[PDB]
RNA sequence: UUUCUAGCGAAACCACAGCCAAGGGAACGGGCUUGGCAAAAAUAGCGGGGAAAGAAGACCCUGUUGAGCUUGACUCUAGUUU
RNA sequence: GCCGUUGCGACAAGGUCGUAACGAGUAGGAAGGUCGUGGCGGUUGCGUUGAAGGCUGAGCGUAGGCUCGGCUGGAGCUUCCGUCAGUGCAGAUCGUAAUGGUAGUAGCAAAUAUUCAAGUUCGAUCCUUGAAGACUGAAGUGGAGAAGGGUUCCACGUGAACAGUAGUUGGAUGUGGGUCAGUCGAUCCUAAGGUACUGGCGAACGCCUUGUAUCAUCGGUGGCG
RNA sequence: CAACGUGAAUGCGAGGUCCAAGUGGGCCAUUUUUGGUAAGCAGAACUGGCGCUGUGGGAUGAACCAAACGUGGAGUUAAGGU
RNA sequence: ACGUUUCCGACCCGUCUUGAAACACGGAUUGCGGAGUGCUUGUCUACUGCGAGUCAAAGGGUGUUAAAACCUUGCGGCGAA
RNA sequence: CUCAACCUGAACUCAGUCGUGAUUACCCGCUGAACUUAAGCAUAUCAUUUAGCGGAGGAAAAGAAACUAAAAAGGAUUCCCUUAGUAACGGCGAGUGAAACGGGAAGAGCCCAGCGCCGAAUCGAUCAGUCUUUGGCUGCUUCGAAAUGUGGCGUAUAGGUGUAAGUUUCCAGCAGUGUCGUAUGUCCGAAGUCCUUACGAUUGAGGCCAUAAACCAGAGAGGGUGCGAGCCCCGUUCUGGAUAGCGGCACUGUUGGUUCGCUUGCUCCUUGGAGUCGGGUUGCUUGAAAGUGCAGCCUAAAGUGGGUGAUAAACUUCAUCUAAGGCUAAAUAUCGACUCGAUUGCGAUAGCGAACAAGUACCGUGAGGGAAAGUUGCAAAGGACUUUGAAGAGAGAGUUCAAGAGAACGUGAAAUCGCUGGAGUGGAACCGGAGACAGUUGAU
RNA sequence: UAGCUUCAGCGAUGGAUCGGUUGCAUCGAGUAUCGAUGAAGAACGCAGCUUGCUGCGUUACUUACCACGAAUUGCAGAGAGUGGUGAAAUUUCGAACGCAUAGCACCAACUGGGCCUCCAGUUGGUACGUCUGGUUCAGGGUUGUU
């Protein structure tokens, strides 16, 4: 997107200089029309060019490291297998049988949205689609005027291994995406950059997963030359278990409290008990007196 | 006013560069257009290979590249004669002819001769008139297998091979490699001066 | 979702086409649905409304009223129905424009061309319903 | 003419506003300090003050800012002679 | 006593708490901002039983600002997470639009001058009629034209605007009408001069000469027909 | 290599690297001091200030005396005063 | 609390300036608009992936929620003297 | 001196053709600045660029080596990445600045002059036949072009003669048969206006046998309809169907024309562009540096000759092409024109100057300059009628969800201004701190 | 009291803001089509009532043909009217063509004026450069013949 390169610069405008009791901004020339003598060009002027007109050759697209793309896709796939992350992302998986949810290859044979809807409803995934239906709304702002009239929630994504044209059964269901396991899109696996998309795996795709993304052994992937599952920098990722392990407990010292300071300095010169506590001989001296 | 330790500026933007600007927003569109053109050409010239004419094997010119080979413009007349193909026959059969290239070495000639022989072996020739086949013409069950080839015809192989381990020989070990290299350099450098000295001695 | 690359999902383009459509296109735009009985009788779902048809108002402040359509004010995208009128201040009577999409056809004005059109629509409906 | 009346009806200017003495302060205050004082709303004049208004001083200087003109300034050139 | 900064410390926490000292600030540098604005990918919700916008009481926050209440309004708006920016105005003799004091004020004073009765009108210094009194004073405030204007010409209506008062009147405004040529002009001739042809020049659009430069530039009586 | 062991006072944690802003008109005062008849003049030395800074006092004041600043309270004072 | 009345304090903001309340300049009033940006090239710093490697270009293959995503480099850039 | 040729040059309202002038985004040839940077300024830079002139197309231009180079070599042109901010240029200052190799997109080759052979075997008008007639095919038609040479073979890979082997058609139209595309027209399409409720108006809320359920969904894009709609309508999906037309293909038939060739071996013969190249000097230009490209003047060739091999000159090793003649698609550029699809862009002071009777009103003699201006309501239902006034206008009334939506009509801010009530009011007014009053608000 | 200032309420002047949007900006795709057969542009004119805008050209807000199939609409009014578009037509200036450039003049036919040497009307034609051919020519320029 860019503004016209000549926008605001189509006036043969000259400054009046000093001595005319007006600002030295360039002004439209001529007469007989209200435009004559009005400020031109400058960004402060009505009808002038904006400040630093936006250029068409801006840096629109980006180069993204292939290794980092693969890492992100793998991390999204792994996060899709955590029920808590799906709930945090807002998917309704209250009654879902299992996560990851693998389904038989018959789903790839579907041809009718009626079949697809029946399958979803019996699998107890219709709650997500109902939430999508309730979530459809009007987008706020100028986006309405720009072919982005509505905003609605995202539903599950069905991943297939061998397309028997099964996407036709699912296209028309709101919020439901369909993908081929060979070419998995991060934009659909982690919409909005958030982890925990709800995925319906077919048996073929679930089996091909190991072939595509390999394992933790180096160069274990066959369809991605030299790729393998990344290794973690932390083996046990739950912070409380290490802290309360036997070795750590043995090494740790017993907990303490905040050191206690007197805080308030009293006046033993004015009081009796304090002075005697600090110096017991003062009582003897006073007795002698 | 550059300040501190900097690399002196070098940007070439002192011309009215805003008048000459080229963007690449149509790169995927151009990719799709070229794919569509390839598909149209394939339909037009089926079952012939989409790549078109067969190209020759070449050695890259300079010593920085002469250890590699690549595809050439075509086959030399010497190469065609060695392979037993006329220039006209090559033209009608779909073999590129490089009228400018000439062979000065048997190995280079023979590599392309073998390439031509292999292509001729793989070639399938349809009858000029379907009803009446002729000599040299391929057989019917061969024609039934004809399919369009995509990509380069007889693509080259760029795999690198490692020589088999062997034994180190005493003759090899006894050579003075550095002294040999320096001797060759000295001989080339001082050839002319030695010739001048020899001529002067002969005159004396 | 549309798949045709030559069909535009642009709201502005759609609105411009709708509001600058010529008369023959406004004829198609101003279509009305057949009642249930007429739909089972004729085999079609909707037809471009025509003068001298009989309709029943299905929505609005005049819902339930019946009558014959006098005019198809294509310029105003409305139809004037018999007996659906109000009184101006002076006392004169003016028909109230109703959008054909909010009425239902109760009887078709049939002639040679309209019969042919209904036959075409019914045959196409039968074909597609059989395929489905 | 001004003046008063009926009708009609602008503009300049305007940080906020308009009583003084001395003091000190950007060395000449309407504002600050100490004193003199201090009572609505107005009409007609007036030219002391508002360092009054008109104009980013046409004087002087600075700028590695110009332009008209001159020549024994530097570098060129139409033309002309050979 | 409270707020915050700094240092240190406790606690299974991008957090809470404890503790001692500390707290000036132009130019300038950093940090925090559940301060504010507009998009995008997502997420959380509200809405014709009333959104945005607008006016303004009960509160909240050191502040940037925010929440709620009441009234107006009639269709959108919003939480939080990332990320992006045409993201915050008191000034720039800033741009643009509108509005004040001045102020019912300066002023509407050159060209001698108007008065009486009547008419019309809702309404008359100003329109019309009559009577009177003055002026231009024939190198006119008279009667006609050239350039220019273009309907301003004439008739009948006129309510608003305009006629720097007024207006029943008007070069205004609405509706109509109006310019008649053998003899008046143009048309025709050439003047100063312009511009073509050739010719030459010119990278070219095209320029130069109107001249023996260029140049094979024709037309007149008669017979015959 | 063998032995010897912290050798004046007081105070206090120390050292290293990188990136970069603004500034590059200063002015005033005690003392010293050059030009000048002098100057609220021109030019220097040490230190402290104003600039960047409010607060009590000197009626008033950029620099003088006291004293430097989160927001409040009680008590006591500095210079100055009754 | 932008109401009234009392006691104390209280000079008009922005700007250049050693010094502004200045007899220095801009500012009659209000609304809306209004000024460190884009890109190329460096350098440092923070974060992320891999690591003697890393990134891969044009391109090709695929992809119809097809300008995306996914796959793909005897060779090229930087680094390894 | 008569007549007849040729050569040269004319006139024709002679028969039939062709050119002119527009367009600007891209393309080709010329002409050609200064601002600016160098912290001044003249070479330099801006820039071989604004401006000016001419000439085409759907692309243009270029293009089949008088090339790159120095390997074990590549092999027309165009374009991309890289080479590379490198070699190089530069008051060696500011600054400027390529190419080959390498990886790719696309790839297509050819024709003359000359020499030699046939030697007019060639061609235009006109006439007459004939056909599928905005053009073609046949001639004892008649004229003319052409020996100052049209056509055939033939061009550096050469070529030709003879000879031995093998091998031998190709174009254009018409009709049919299918096979496939069409930014080409026209026609055709699944499912609720169901019950209750809300509303001015629903598309808003709830319910519609069933474990899985209102129904359709290969259609839940978009728009319209009284804001909200897959299911009311147009539409959307059917890698949509039917139909008519345009095209491209493949095969059959048929009409016209055309084919003594083509390749490899052997034999003999043969083989090429001049005021051009090159050189001197001058000016411009380039990264091109004792001259990269271009041009003026002088000089002016040769025939294993000529050019080139990036430092000038002789004498030497070679390597590589063949200048001074010509044609040629694709990859590439470009929204100026016509037709389309989109968007992290603007939302009426923004976005094009122009959302609207916008290049309009208006201004200038002229070149030229150039605005402001969006919104009643779902529907005009646009306020009948009564009443005062000459009228504007007002008081009633009516329409409407609503008119305080009443025509300059959605909302309706601030500045500014008028009224009613309260309170203050001695040459400013505002303001911070602290009370009081009036007032506001809370109290299981 | 009035005036002035201020507070609360009400009302003016003004047109900000908010809410979309047949507009604009940018990106991408497909195609190649101006003119003497008169272009681009300009002028004038054309409707029952219609100034402007849009459309059109004397057949003038359009004729014919083909598809669809009942309207247009402000008031009238009477295979409609829309779309496509292959037939017909397409005013005057304008490269602009008879010469000039806001005017006047030549050629041929035909028609009317009674006849026509004179008038009037209609039709067709008369531009520059250039190519091919045709006709009529000029020159001791070269040559042949009497």
């Amino acid at each position: 997107h860019a503004v016209n390169t000549k926008a605001g610069k189509q006036h043969s405008a000259e400054s009046w200089g000093t001595g005319r009791a007006v600002a030295r901004i360039p002004r439209v020339r001529g007469g007989g029309t209200h435009r004559s003598g009005q400020g031109a060009f400058g960004n402060m002027c009505r009808g002038g060019h904006m400040f630093a007109p936006l250029k068409v050759f801006r840096r629109w697209h980006r180069n993204v490291n292939i290794a980092q793309k693969r890492y992100a896709v793998s991390s999204a796939i792994a996060a899709s297998g955590i029920p808590a992350l799906l709930q945090a992302r807002g998917h309704v998986i209250d009654q879902v049988a299992e996560v990851p949810l693998v389904v038989s290859d018959k789903v790839e044979s579907f041809r009718k949205t009626k079949e697809a809807v029946v399958f979803l409803r019996r699998s107890h995934l219709w709650a997500d689609i109902e939430k999508v239906y309730n979530s459809k709304r009007n987008r706020a702002g100028k986006g309405k005027l720009r072919n982005r009239q509505h905003k609605q929630k995202l539903g599950p994504v069905v991943i297939y291994g061998q397309d028997a044209e099964c996407a036709r059964a699912f296209r028309n269901i709101p919020g439901v995406d369909v993908m081929n396991v060979e070419r998995l899109n991060l934009l659909k696996l982690a919409p909005g950059g958030h982890l925990g998309r709800l995925i319906i795996w077919t048996e073929s795709a679930f089996k091909k997963l190991d072939t595509i993304y390999g394992t933790t052994v180096a160069n274990s992937s066959q369809l991605k030359k030299g790729w393998s599952v990344p290794l973690p920098i932390m083996a046990n990722s739950d912070f409380s278990r290490i802290i309360r392990s036997e070795e750590v407990v043995k090494a740790i010292r017993a907990p303490k409290k905040n050191p206690v300071l007197p805080k308030v300095h009293r006046n033993p010169l004015k009081k009796r008990t304090l002075l005697y506590k600090l110096n017991p001989y003062a009582s003897i001296l006073r007795k002698a007196s | 006013a550059p300040r501190g330790n900097q690399m002196l500026g070098n940007a070439h933007f002192r011309k009215h560069w805003h008048k000459r600007i080229k963007t690449w927003f149509d790169q995927p569109a151009r990719k799709l257009r070229r794919r569509q053109n390839r598909q149209a050409k394939a339909v037009e010239i089926a079952p012939r290979p989409v790549a078109g004419l067969l190209r020759s094997v070449v050695r890259c010119p300079q010593k920085r590249y002469n250890t590699k080979t690549r595809l050439g413009r075509g086959f030399s007349l010497q190469e065609l004669k060695a392979a037993g193909i006329s220039q006209a026959q090559a033209r009608t059969i779909g073999i590129a002819v490089d009228v400018r290239r000439t062979n000065k070495t048997a190995e280079g000639l023979k590599a392309n001769a073998d390439r031509l022989k292999e292509y001729k072996a793989k070639l399938i020739l349809f009858p000029k008139k379907a009803s009446a086949p002729k000599k040299g013409d391929s057989s019917a069950e061969e024609l039934k297998v004809a399919a369009q080839l995509r990509g380069d015809v007889l693509p080259l192989s760029h795999t690198i091979t490692f020589d088999e381990p062997r034994q180190v020989t005493d003759a090899e070990r006894k050579v003075e490699i550095f002294r040999l290299l320096r001797k060759e350099r000295a001989d080339k450098k001082y050839r002319g001066k030695r010739e001048k000295r020899a001529r002067e001695a002969a005159e004396e | 979702m549309k798949v045709n690359p030559f069909v535009s999902s642009d709201s502005g383009k759609s609105r411009k086409a709708h509001f600058n459509a010529p008369s023959h296109e406004r004829r198609r735009i101003m279509s009305a649905p057949l009642t249930k009985e007429l739909r089972t009788k004729h085999g079609i779902r909707a037809i471009p409304i025509r003068t001298d048809d009989e309709v029943v108002v299905m929505r609005g402040r005049h819902k339930g009223n019946t009558g014959r359509v006098l005019r198809c004010y294509r310029k105003k995208f409305v139809i004037h129905i018999d007996k659906i009128t109000r009184e101006k201040a002076n006392g004169s009577t003016v028909h109230i424009g109703i959008h054909p999409s909010k009425v239902a056809i109760t009887k078709l004005k049939l002639d040679k061309d309209r019969r042919a059109l209904v036959e075409r629509k019914a045959a196409g409906r039968s074909r597609v319903t059989g395929i489905l």
